[PDB]
């Protein structure tokens, strides 16, 4: 029944003591940390405390929406002897680093995932030449689905496929989805691989990598401009916002100190002396 | 099914509350309530077998 | 107690085994949740589990390290330490899934007129970093699980330049406790400090952990013990001071799922 | 249609808003949570927990196993310090790294209480007394045992409870403190003296590490979520 | 109809 | 007009999304339905009816009414499997095209009990007893029946009940496996061996075809709905 | 005119509902309710005659 | 969706709105007021304090201390004015920078009554009587204290209740009047004679000042927010 | 949840009212309600330690 | 009014 | 419900 936004303990006030009782003695080989008020170790006055920590919850210090990427596009002139790009993503939160940063304070999450899309546009060439207002069509391709392999091809019905039509300078798009992990909870960190090497099997047909689970975790993000060719080039970005709502964390973790080196553990050379210097006794 | 929850008033200009609607069937598609829960640090700050007497000797 | 009783003189006993200590420091139980047989609400495969009981649930010593001057620290990861003892083992490489706790026994004394203290932690998926700056996540099954033996730390990250033919194992530097981390830090996974003026041992009980109530033993491990020296060895006026480190692990309420003909991995 | 009239906000997008939104999966067969052990419900839970101080950021000790350990021996006594910090925990740079630093570098402001548990490393044999220092702001900076002893201070008497506790009250002017390094809200000076000696028998190590931690109380709090300097992406 | 907290 | 603001995914066109829109046929006369035999209510109903596994893909065989017929014969007993497969009932070539397959490449995730029915095609006058297996992953595949014998089976006795049937039970570490190709949630393995042999006499033909059928259990789920792969529209 | 049922809850942060008020006059205007029934598949699964009990012989 | 049709004034942003919008700081842990003293809940509060009129705006007197003083002397009865001025709160150079003055700056129209207090800063010593008027708008500005005596006025005796105060009573034809100089709304005259003389007695100071305060009563108001012309930002 | 307050009807064309629903948890997001209270300037027109009686001489 | 389901 | 001032 205690909530997030309930004032913290008011200090209590006290005096003077000489006894046997020993607050400010402890020994942390035990693992605990001292649970110490400042009473407990000098005279306080008494205090109605107002503070509290609603903005610290699990949930507040989620309740922003992180970039996780930038989706590149165009339309280009039919003439172009380059293929009109489409973008394929494989969704993580591991291509940028800040949200990343924050749920890994944390060994495993549950939560429903707001996706927001922010989309701009512009021209290329130096030329004088008009485009019509862009549609988008932000596909989710699922682990098994065909993934597109042409701008144009059958892939884009989207019979099944769940896709967002997007029309250029309307509000950012926006969809939620529900916790949609084959586990009870995401796993931040998974100490194991996706493999068991047997002796009788080549050590190639064994292998895999480490901390690695289900190699199309999530599937991917499929997005193209709709519109057909024009005779003027126009590039398009789709910056995708995550925001993890309605959210349960378990077993904290140190944060990262050093420069993520991909979307694992693992660290880079001369990357490793975050500190400064600082002299022992110098304020 | 309007849910009416109060608000904890920072600046002052009874109770204001405001009001929620869910628009939709799947839960996943709700806001956030901010209606959160508080626990006691221990299991992450005491977490020994025999319970902790801060005034007593840690080690007996 | 006035009858005698101490947080310093402890007994346990699982299954045919039993260990004493007059100079502990309390125990730990990892996010106070002690042990337990998986749930029926909380169940996943239908076949009846295994449960080997006093057969597993019993403490195994894995072979005994030494801390000197020099030691920048060990590493084991659960169950991958025990794989190879007695009936836990053949239970864990005969069936599909398994899950289990433990008790975590770590044991060192020294003398009076010693000193140093190591930081005695359990982590939950315990991934730690490569040695490669050419190839990510790139350490081997082999590599990642050394059995008993365990691992060690290092001060110095030095990366694998052989291209043709490379190390592919971990390269754990300590002060970063081997995955990118500050040390200082390691204090909010469960643990103890075993310093040597204070206690001998340190004593973990560790719930089964994971995203999964039962998951592959063989593939996946629960949890990483990593022991740090947090202050060094150093005894009298000797320059090379050595008193040895044991650990005694116990699988707890441990049972499988999904039997068939036995596991053979290539561990070399 | 119900007559409307579009407001201003209207079509922008407030990153930190709460709006609902579509389901892009209706209907999803959701697994259900299992009771997985270490939930937690609030960042200050972490603050809460003790983890250990760089103190020695040396140039040859930063970033090594070393700027933990805060060297003392059995000199004879001095009144002048072992170490000395700004109480400055988000920015100080031996208290911006600990877990409490970390956490208020997601936030703009601070306040409550925080306390310091040093850890005596050196044999049973060793004995001493040392002075563990807390000045408020706004005064000379203690150097010697003489001006830390008039602030609030724990004289520690080492023994078999090997660790021992200084609580840093909350005293400061303002109702939250800025988590950067600011004069209008500084939070004073933290240090150590030796109060009589560290003094060994024969056959023991004359010097021997202590090992400091720092957790915040139950009456600490932090608001104004915010970014991290402390981890970055360049290109 | 209205829930209230 | 009343006070609105506009807030993201204003304007959208999600394609799963559920809203009203205005009938363009008001007021039309709707003919009312009638009492359609074989109404279906969940795709899993249909998943949960017997289809028979094309479980011959040779070269030869593949494409052909061949596929469905595992041939047996009367030959001395051996230890080596009549036919092995892998539970990837999405994936395996084998699965993938059944009834159930095809149903599981419409969603990402499927989880529950399986089960194999295999039906004896020979004379009434050939006898045999015959041992289906499962072994759930992580060790080396089955190719004897020494291996096999240790995981989930059934001995089959040939005789009157023409029919026979394994449950495959939901065996998994994730609650949910993948519908493709997937070694963290693969599902192991499927095989037939000979436990006696095929005994007939004379008169009788020596060679002899059995059926296998692949059905879900009432446990049986999938989630995710997605685009199959099996079919396209090139150009 | 308004219909309020609950909604599934699969991720938390009582029972959270959600609210429904139709347009349209045309039921062919209104969203989906996915507020839908099961069977069992026996029409299908066991077609036969004479009911089937699993533990005899299906043949006697 | 609900059927919507957007009205006139939709996405205008007017400046004097007052709508709902998005906090962009959730959860923030907001300080609590304390009893600051000096509250203010209405500005026509401060109109009601009396502040002290730069009655002498001559060239060489204004922007200076100087501007406050009204010098009389003991010279002898004059029915000539001490002082006039226009009762045009808001705009006569006089009045307008007063706190009253300038409160009536940012608003458009004014109304109700005013009160003017005169202290005398002679020496207890100095004696006189003074007639301080108010002529509503309309005749010939008083000039000469015969016409200034037919209007409101108020006899000053001086003596131990050093100040006296006249009080300017609402009489308007209007039920609002500009703060602006304005013929239609033009208030009418404020002038201050002699009654008698100044009389001292020897070794006295011959002349000395008075002092002028203006202050709202309590049936005095203002409407119409505007922005106001005393101060600017040229570049 | 709603708020329903009486308008001062100024120019005429009963009590005429209108109507209030917050949307926000926020306070902060909240519009001015201009329900605001008036007070005595007193503690800036007569901050004197003696109660003043205007008929009286203000110095005796 | 209100149905509830 | 409804709060009236
Ligand atoms: C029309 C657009 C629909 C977009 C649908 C996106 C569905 C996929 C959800 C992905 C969930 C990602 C959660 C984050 C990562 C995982 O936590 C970790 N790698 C552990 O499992
Ligand atoms: C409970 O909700 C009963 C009260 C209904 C209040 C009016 C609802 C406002 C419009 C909601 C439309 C439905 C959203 C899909
Ligand atoms: C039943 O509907 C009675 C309750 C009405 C609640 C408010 C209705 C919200 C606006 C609906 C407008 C009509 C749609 C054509
Ligand atoms: C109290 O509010 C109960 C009455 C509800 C009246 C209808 C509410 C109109 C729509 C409000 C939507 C919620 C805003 C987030």
């Amino acid at each position: 029944a205690a909530t997030s936004r309930d004032a913290l303990p008011n200090t209590e006030a006290s005096g003077p003591t000489h006894s046997k009782e020993i607050p400010a003695l402890t020994a942390v080989e035990t693992g605990a940390t001292n649970p110490l008020v400042p009473s407990d170790t000098v005279q306080t006055r008494h205090v109605v405390q107002h503070r509290s920590r609603s903005e610290s919850s699990i949930e507040s210090f989620f309740a922003r929406g992180a970039c996780v990427t930038i989706m590149t596009v165009d339309n280009p002139a039919s003439t172009t002897n380059k293929d009109k790009l489409f973008a394929v993503w494989k969704i993580t939160y591991k291509d940028t680093v800040q949200l990343r940063r924050k749920l890994e304070f944390f060994t495993y999450s549950r939560f429903d995932m707001e996706l927001t899309f922010v989309v701009t546009a512009n021209f290329t060439e130096t030329n004088n030449g008009h485009a019509l207002n862009q549609v988008y069509q932000i596909m989710y391709v699922p682990p098994g689905a065909p993934v597109p392999e042409k701008w144009d091809d059958y892939t884009w019905q989207t019979s099944s496929n769940p896709s967002i039509f997007y029309t250029y300078g309307t509000a950012p798009a926006r969809i939620s989805v529900p916790y949609v992990g084959i586990s009870n909870a995401y796993s931040h960190f998974y100490d194991g691989f996706s493999k068991v090497p047997l002796k009788d099997q080549s050590a190639a047909l064994g292998d895999s990598l480490y901390g690695a689970a289900s190699l199309n975790d999530f599937g991917i993000l499929a997005v193209r401009v709709v519109n057909d060719h024009n005779p003027t080039k126009v590039t398009s970005k789709i910056r995708v916002y995550l925001k993890p709502k309605h959210i349960r964390v378990w077993c904290p973790r140190p944060p990262r100190a050093v420069a993520y080196y991909g979307p694992g553990v693992d660290y880079k050379d001369g990357t490793l002396t975050p500190l400064s210097t600082k002299d022992l006794t110098t304020y | 099914g309007a849910q009416v929850s109060s608000q904890k008033v920072g600046a002052h200009e009874s109770t204001i509350n405001y009001t929620t609607i869910n628009y939709y069937r799947d839960s996943a598609s709700n806001a956030a309530s901010k209606q959160d829960f508080s626990q006691d640090p221990s299991k992450f700050t005491e977490p020994i077998k025999d319970v902790l007497i801060k005034t007593a000797p840690m080690l007996n | 107690e006035a009858c005698g009783y101490s947080d310093r003189v402890l007994q346990l006993t699982l299954g045919n085994s039993t260990i004493t200590t007059q100079e502990a420091a309390n125990s730990v139980v990892a996010y106070g949740r002690w042990p337990e047989y998986l749930r029926d609400s909380e169940a996943n495969p239908v076949d009846q589990p295994t449960e080997p009981d006093v057969a597993a649930c019993r403490f195994y010593t894995l072979d005994t390290v030494s801390w000197t001057k020099e030691s920048r620290g060990w590493w084991w990861k659960l169950p991958d330490a025990l794989r190879d003892m007695g009936l836990f083992g053949q239970n864990m490489y005969y069936h599909y899934l398994g899950r289990s706790g433990y008790t975590v026994h770590v044991q060192c004394n020294a003398s009076k007129f010693h000193q140093g203290a190591l930081g005695v932690f359990a982590v939950p998926e315990m991934c730690l970093a490569g040695d490669s700056n050419t190839t990510t996540m790139y350490t081997s099954y082999q590599n990642a699980n050394p059995g008993e033996k365990g691992g060690t730390f290092t001060g110095t990250f030095t990366p694998d330049n052989n291209q043709t033919s490379p190390a592919r194992r971990f390269c754990p530097v300590d002060y970063l406790l081997g995955n990118g981390t500050l040390l200082g830090n390691a204090f909010v996974f469960p643990h103890q400090i075993i310093n040597l003026r204070t206690n001998n041992c340190a004593t973990l009980v560790l719930p089964y952990v994971n995203s999964l109530s039962i998951d592959s033993m063989v593939k996946h491990n629960n949890w990483g013990i990593a022991i740090l020296p947090l202050a060094p060895l150093n005894f009298a006026s000797e320059s090379s001071p050595e008193i040895p480190i044991t650990l005694t692990i116990a699988p707890m309420c441990c049972e499988f799922n999904g039997l068939r003909n036995i596991t053979l991995p290539r561990l070399q | 249609g119900l007559p409307v009239m579009n407001t201003p906000g209207s079509n922008q997008y407030l990153t930190a808003d709460n709006f609902q939104s579509p389901c892009a999966l209706p209907e999803f067969d959701v697994t259900p949570p299992i009771d997985i052990p270490g939930e937690v419900k609030n960042m200050m839970e972490l603050a809460e927990i003790d983890t250990m101080i760089p103190f020695d950021l040396s140039a040859t000790k930063k970033n090594t196993m070393e700027m933990y350990r805060v060297r003392l021996s059995d000199k004879p006594h001095t009144d002048d310090p072992i170490l000395c910090l700004s109480l400055s925990p988000a920015s100080d740079p031996r208290l911006s790294h600990t877990m409490l630093g970390e956490i208020l570098n997601y936030y703009t402001h601070w306040a409550g209480s925080l306390k310091f548990t040093f850890l005596f490393c050196g044999s049973m044999m060793a004995t001493g007394k040392l002075l563990v220092s807390y000045a408020p702001p706004g005064a000379d900076p203690p150097k010697k045992r003489k001006e830390a002893m008039l602030g609030t201070h724990v004289i520690w008497d080492i023994g078999l409870q090997s660790s021992c506790t200084m609580v840093v009250p909350w005293i400061s002017n303002t109702t939250y403190r800025q988590t950067i390094d600011d004069s209008f809200t500084e939070g004073g000076y933290i240090s150590v003296f030796y109060q009589t000696r560290i003094v060994v028998p024969l056959s023991t190590p004359r010097e021997m590490d202590i090992l400091g931690f720092v957790s915040a109380c139950n009456d600490f709090s932090v608001r104004l979520l915010r970014d991290t300097t402390h981890i970055e992406q360049k290109a | 109809g209205s829930s209230s907290t």
